[PDB]
Order: C-alpha cells, then sequence, then structure tokens
C-alpha cells in the first residue's frame, strides 16, 4: 500500500 | 491563483434548471462540490481527481450531477430546482489530500415567481443636530428598502474613495411582512464621522447598494423595469454651520 | 547534472540447449538519467515481440530494466543486445556468450 | 457525528481569550483544520495543525492532542473583526474530511463610555420621511422588536471610528405612519 | 536479512512533450509486486504478481487515487526545484522518492526511510527519529524548512510504522507460498581455457531468491533470471554463502 501524501518540496 | 466560482449569486423559478462552475487552482488536482444551509457546515456532495469523479453522496438527489470533462473547470447542474434547493454551493480544491481551500461560492435563491423580485429604494438621512452639539460626532443612516430575493451589497464612499472605518451594516436584512413567506427586506447601515467633517460642505458621502437580480438571459415578460442585478446609490452632502 | 553509463548483461534465464526453448535475458543497469533504447538482435536482425521489466532504481539512485523473449537457441544463430543511452556517442552491442 | 462542536452563540467581551473547542471520533485521524466564516462568505482556512502540541500565527493558536482527540482554537485579545462562525475540520485515516457544524463566535465591543441616546434623521431629499438612531449604548443592552408591524427595528451593531479610537453601537427604527415617536420607538 | 515493504517513484519532465512521466513499483523484498505507469490511457496501480490478481477493486481504487495524486505532487515538485536551481524550462530533470518498512524476527516495526533525489544525487532524507528531514544542498533547506512546517514527517512517519507494516504483514500472508519459500542457489564450475598457458575458472550460482549471495574465491553484478529468482558469477576454491542453505558450500 502507498502513502496518501507525497511530501511537498 | 485562488479557486473562482460563477455565477456568486443566482436566482431561478422553481422547476428551472442551473448550471454553476467552479476552476480550481493551477496545481490542484482535486476539485470538490459543497453545500452550505444557515447554521450547518459544508455538506459534501461529489469529488473529481483530475477527469475522474471518485466519489457522490449516498444522499445525492437523481436531479444533482456534475462534470470535470477536460480535468479543469467543473460544472454542478441542478434540474428541476425546488424551493428546497436554496443553499450556498461551495467549491473546494486541493493538491492531494492536502489542505481544501475554498472559492468565493454560488448562493441560489429558487423563488416562487420573477415577479417577485424587486430591487431596493435607497434614502440616505442626515445627522441629527442634537447628537453633533452633545457629541461632537455626525452618524449618517442609510436605508434599502423593498428589495427581494435577499442579496444585497451595502458600501459608504465618501469623496469618490469606499470607507470602512466608522461603518456598521445590520448583520442581516429584515421582513417588511414577517406574516408572508415571500417577503420583501429592508437592510439599514450606519457612517459615523466627527461633526466637523459633516459640516464640511465639500465633503460628499454616498450609500452604495449592489443588488443581485435577474440574469440578461432570464425573460421579463412585464411592464415595471426587468429587476436585473444593478447598483442604486442615495446621496448626502455636508450642511456648513 | 550526474550521468552514469549502462551495464549491459547478455545470458540465458535456463542454460543454453540447442532445439529446447528458453529465454534471452538483457540486463542494463546503473544508468541515468531513465531514457534508453534497447533492442535485441538475431544475427543483426531486431527481434519484434520484446518484453521489459517495469523502470526501477538501486541505492544509488542507477535505473535497471530487463528486456528479455522466448528463443530456441541453436549451435549456428548469434544473438546480441544493442543499447543506446544520452551517455553513448553511438550503440554499444554485446554478443551473447551461452558461457556468460 | 465524526466532529463535534457547541453549535450554540459563543458571547467574549473585546480582549478577552476565545476558547474554540472540536472533537472527532477516528483516533488515527491525519489532519485537522480551523475555518473562519463571516456571515454570506465562504470558509477561509485559518490554521492548519498535524502533530501533537501547538501551532502560533498571530493571536491565533490551534492546540492538537491525539490522545483526548481533542482540537482546539485560541484568539488572544479577541476583536469584534473575529465575530464568525468557526469550522472544524478533521481528515481521518484515510485522509477523508469531516466538517463539524462550526461554532458562532460574538465578540461583545469594549464600550468605555455609554451615553444611552436617541436621535431623528431626516431623508437628505425629502423632509417627509425620517428614521429614528438609539445609538452610543454598551454592549449588555437588548434591542426588542416592536408590537406596531408597521414600525420597523433593527439589531445592534457596532461601528469603529479607527482614528480617534472609539467605538459605538448603534440600532435603527422607522415607520411611515408619522404618527411616529421617535423618543417611545426602542424598548 | 529482514522483510520490508518498498516502493521507487520515478518522475521524468518532458519539456514541449506535456506532463512529465511518472512510474511506481512496489516490492516485498525482492518480489516486485505491483506497478502504476501514468503513460497508460486511464492510468492505474495493477497487479504484476499472481498472488496480488485476487485483491478487490477497493483496494486498485485507493492505489491508483494515491499513485494519481503522488504524480500530480511530483509534477508541482521538478517545477518548484526548477525555480530553486534557476534552471530553464527547455532542459528534462529527474525526482526519485524511496520509502521502505522493515519487520525484525519479532514480525514488529524495525526500521524505515525515505529519500528524495534530484537529477541522481540525493536531496532531502528523512531522519531515523522519523521526525526531521535533512537537506544536502541549500536548495534542499527551503524543502527542509517547508517540510518541517507542514509536519510532513508526522504523516511519513505514521505510514511507516503503521500502514507499511500492517499491509507489509497483509503481503507475505496471500503471498506465502513464494515469499516465504526459500531457494538455495544450485552451484557449478566451468573449465575455460584461454590458452595452453593460462585458464578461467568460473564459480556459477543460479535459481537463488533471495538475491543477497557472497561468491568470495572478477565479480559480476547479480542479475535476474526473469522466474522470480537471480543468478551470479565470479571468476579469475569458490566459498558460496546465501541464507536458503544451513552453512557455505565451497
Amino acid at each position: 500500500r502507498l502513502p496518501a501524501k507525497a511530501p511537498l518540496l | 491563483t485562488g479557486v473562482s466560482q460563477n455565477p456568486r449569486h443566482k436566482i431561478t423559478k422553481r422547476g428551472q434548471n442551473v448550471t454553476f462552475r467552479c476552476d480550481p487552482i493551477s496545481d490542484h488536482n482535486r476539485l470538490y462540490w459543497y453545500r452550505q444551509t444557515l447554521g450547518q457546515g459544508p455538506e459534501f456532495l461529489t469529488y473529481f481527481q483530475s477527469e475522474a469523479q471518485l466519489e457522490k453522496s449516498r444522499l445525492l438527489s437523481d436531479r444533482f450531477s456534475a462534470e470535470r470533462p477536460k480535468g479543469s473547470f467543473s460544472t454542478l447542474e441542478i434540474q428541476r430546482t425546488e424551493q428546497g434547493d436554496s443553499a450556498m454551493y461551495l467549491c473546494a480544491s486541493s493538491l492531494g489530500p492536502n489542505e481544501q481551500l475554498f472559492g468565493p461560492g454560488t448562493r441560489l435563491t429558487v423563488v416562487e415567481d420573477l415577479n417577485k423580485v424587486f430591487p431596493p429604494e435607497v434614502a440616505v438621512f442626515e445627522p441629527s443636530e442634537a447628537e453633533i452639539s452633545h457629541t461632537q460626532k455626525a452618524t449618517l443612516v442609510c436605508l434599502a428598502t423593498g428589495f427581494y430575493p435577499d442579496h444585497v451589497e451595502l458600501s459608504w464612499w465618501v469623496n469618490g474613495k469606499e470607507v470602512h472605518s466608522g461603518v456598521c451594516t445590520d448583520p442581516q436584512p429584515l421582513k417588511e411582512q414577517p406574516a408572508l413567506n415571500d417577503s420583501r427586506y429592508a437592510l439599514s447601515s450606519r457612517l459615523r464621522v466627527s461633526a466637523t467633517f459633516w459640516q464640511d460642505p465639500r465633503n460628499h458621502f454616498r450609500c452604495q447598494v449592489q443588488f443581485y437580480g435577474l440574469s440578461e438571459n432570464d425573460e421579463w415578460t412585464q411592464d415595471r423595469a426587468k429587476p436585473v442585478t444593478q447598483i442604486v446609490s442615495a446621496e448626502a452632502w455636508g450642511r456648513a454651520d | 547534472m550526474i550521468q552514469r553509463t549502462p551495464k549491459i548483461q547478455v545470458y540465458s534465464r535456463h542454460p543454453a540447449e540447442n532445439g529446447k526453448s528458453n529465454f534471452l535475458n538483457c540486463y542494463v543497469s546503473g544508468f541515468h538519467p531513465s531514457d534508453i533504447e534497447v533492442d535485441l538482435l538475431k544475427n543483426g536482425e531486431r527481434i519484434e515481440k520484446v518484453e521489459h521489466s517495469d523502470l526501477s532504481f538501486s541505492k544509488d539512485w542507477s535505473f535497471y530494466l530487463l528486456y528479455y523473449t522466448e528463443f530456441t537457441p541453436t549451435e549456428k544463430d548469434e544473438y546480441a543486445c544493442r543499447v543506446n543511452h544520452v551517455t553513448l556517442s553511438q550503440p554499444k552491442i554485446v554478443k551473447w556468450d551461452r558461457d556468460m | 457525528k465524526e466532529v463535534e462542536q457547541n453549535s450554540g452563540p459563543l458571547s467574549v467581551p473585546e480582549g478577552a481569550i476565545a476558547s474554540l473547542n472540536c472533537t472527532y471520533s477516528d483516533r488515527r485521524s491525519r489532519s485537522f483544520f480551523w475555518y473562519r466564516q463571516y456571515s454570506g462568505k465562504s470558509p477561509e482556512l485559518i490554521m492548519s495543525i498535524y502533530s501533537n502540541g501547538d501551532k502560533e500565527d498571530g493571536r491565533f493558536t490551534a492546540q492538537l492532542n491525539k490522545a483526548s482527540q481533542y482540537v482546539s482554537l485560541l484568539i488572544r485579545d479577541s476583536q469584534p473583526s473575529d465575530s464568525a462562525t468557526y469550522l472544524c475540520a478533521v481528515m481521518d485515516r484515510e485522509y477523508e474530511i469531516s466538517f463539524g457544524s462550526g461554532t458562532r463566535l460574538l465578540v461583545r465591543p469594549d464600550i468605555q463610555n455609554p451615553d444611552p441616546a436617541v436621535y431623528q434623521l431626516r431623508d437628505s431629499k425629502s423632509s417627509d420621511k425620517s428614521v429614528c438612531l438609539f445609538t452610543d449604548f454598551d454592549s449588555q443592552t437588548n434591542v426588542s422588536q416592536s408590537k406596531d408591524s408597521d414600525v420597523y427595528i433593527t439589531d445592534k451593531c457596532v461601528l469603529d471610528m479607527r482614528s480617534m479610537d472609539f467605538k459605538s453601537n448603534s440600532a435603527v427604527a422607522w415607520s411611515n405612519k408619522s404618527d411616529f415617536a421617535c423618543a417611545n420607538a426602542f424598548n | 536479512g529482514s522483510h520490508s515493504l518498498k516502493y521507487f517513484h520515478t518522475s521524468v519532465s518532458r519539456p514541449g512533450r506535456g506532463e512529465p512521466r511518472f512510474i511506481s513499483v512496489g516490492y516485498v523484498d525482492d518480489t516486485q509486486f505491483v506497478r502504476f505507469d501514468n503513460d497508460a490511457a486511464s492510468p492505474r496501480m495493477v497487479p504484476r504478481a499472481p498472488w496480488m490478481e485476487q485483491e478487490g477493486s477497493e483496494y486498485w481504487d485507493r492505489e491508483t487515487r494515491s499513485a494519481r495524486d503522488t504524480a500530480q505532487i511530483f509534477r508541482v515538485n521538478l517545477r518548484t526545484l526548477r525555480g530553486y536551481y534557476n534552471q530553464s524550462e527547455a532542459g528534462s530533470h529527474t525526482l526519485q522518492w524511496m520509502h521502505g518498512c522493515e519487520l525484525g524476527p519479532d514480525g514488529r516495526f524495525l526500521r524505515g526511510y525515505e529519500q528524495f533525489a534530484y537529477d541522481g544525487k540525493d536531496y532531502l532524507t528523512l531522519n531515523e527519529d522519523l521526525r526531521s528531514w535533512t537537506a544536502v544542498d541549500t536548495a534542499a533547506q527551503i524543502s527542509e524548512q517547508k517540510s518541517n512546517d507542514a509536519s510532513e514527517a508526522e504523516h511519513q512517519r505514521a505510514y511507516l510504522e503503521d500502514t507499511c507494516v500492517e499491509w507489509l504483514h497483509k503481503y507475505l500472508e496471500k503471498g506465502k507460498e513464494t515469499l516465504l519459500h526459500l531457494e538455495p542457489p544450485k552451484t557449478h564450475v566451468t573449465h575455460h581455457p584461454i590458452s595452453d598457458h593460462e585458464a578461467t575458472l568460473r564459480c556459477w550460482a543460479l535459481g537463488f531468491y533471495p538475491a543477497e549471495i557472497t561468491l568470495t574465491w572478477e565479480l559480476v553484478e547479480t542479475r535476474p533470471a526473469g522466474d522470480g529468482t537471480f543468478q551470479k558469477w565470479a571468476a579469475v576454491t569458490c566459498h558460496v554463502q546465501h541464507e536458503g542453505l544451513p552453512e557455505p558450500v565451497t
């Protein structure tokens, strides 16, 4: 399962 | 870039159709549609991930539908509009499951008949002499009467420029007949300045009332002027000595 | 801006036996960026039905793919992997050695 | 409801700390939001909190407690400009948001020098029409709708004369019958 | 070595030719089990191991959504990182993102990690505390601040500690027949004469899973067979270490 919320750079 | 929504206000005859539009923030892939009524929170209608409509309210009416064809702008269509459909239609975009930022909304009033729609009559009332001598302060009052529906935005303008200081508009309009359900509305507002400022007769005071009424596409089959969206001012000048 | 050249390895799944079916594998690895072209050759001829693994990378951030095809080897037929990458001035060709 | 808020009016004197409080069901909720919504306007995002503790921005503090499953908003030096419905919004373990019903905040304005007075004003254009203005009363005064039907009376309203650091409450009344005495209208 | 659930995300800007390329691949241990490619017409997460072909639409809906969200956040990140480095619109650039959780012998959380790389070089790294980020560049410092102020680590920590572990457990079970079954190398040595003067010996290992292996005595990089197993050899006796055989075979 993937993390919903890829970090914002 | 914020979230755009048009129209801001919409009057439609019960039984007619309406179609609202939303433009989200450029880099936002999610678009949400919500409805809101007095003293409740936003209620979920549907949302889009780019072009894909991923969910709709279990309770959503067959009459309600939305599309986002190019994965950009989204439209929300209400068919055979009912009284109870009257509410605030909020659009919100987000970049994935990040913060939901809302547009300025589309407020829909659904009226029995368009002949019920009137624009405001506006008067400015000059400061009491009593008030000026007692307080060295001068309160202009503005009054907006006989408008339907409730959609109005009152502003004060002094020497061509809009004023915020010393201004105070009623929280919400009041019914000219609490009896009737289709009653017309009145709304008062106050501008207070120094007595010396009111007494300079070079000073121009304008109460401006912005009415949201019929669109140019609304058909009007009546003698009295088409109660379109329009401004109605009233004014006053300073009285010397 | 980091550029790395593919390491090519041409080889077969099972040990080569003439007449009997197998798979021919080209393993390009250690390359950056991701744009790469990979054909398998039957005597300098481009083989049509060729599949490839999904693009992934190693701890050094370098990319790796497996290009593979179902083939019956023979004592006569030669096979190779042709690989073009932004880093090479001309396509590199590696010949299949059934002892490697 | 997944998200709980006291909907009832929260009355607070200007300069007090307002405490807005919100409770959420899903112990694994991911992100927590405070929206400000003025009357007739759309919700504006004012605080975003994710981590146990406090986030500070101006006179605003967000407090998140994942153990008690409480999320709070504090408004320092509360001004009447802060009078608004404050909406609590929580995203659950799946990142699906819910908006609570909101809490209506009413910041009662600081009236230093009450001088309760009623006056009478005449229309710039027609001498024939008048309005009555009850002004300068204090933020505890209760304005009441009259029993003449043809007598209209508005709710109170605080203007702020910025330049002179003066604030005043105001309420209006009028009729079209012209038996209408200004001095009585307000009770 | 320990059980793991890892994903490898690649985004590639395509100046002129529209939206960037985006691919995510999921690995349990050394077995790939899912893929997302945004170049498909309607791009969806798809199974890439037979034990995932029995998952319901609920699962593929969700992973498709996560992947699409990721692809869009990565598009923005590439545009943002362009500004940080004052590079033009004309050139292609790469954003990569690896994240994974590992279990210990007890089947509990052991360690998690996340790393971003811009054009092949490390950019931003999650710290062992799973609470703070470490830049490499000055560019990555604005990212650290932005991530820190955003509580980005709170989200990644819950993923790594709870989600990544709960779902790793579900995958090890769904495909136990293949993932928990070990396959030790089949070893043999071959003689290759260079002349009458010199010869070359080659220690072969074939058909082994997982890919962790040591050949001791020219060392060739471990490579896939294409049936789930791996292959390696060394050349100039030969000692062969692999977690599938009780003692090293010589």
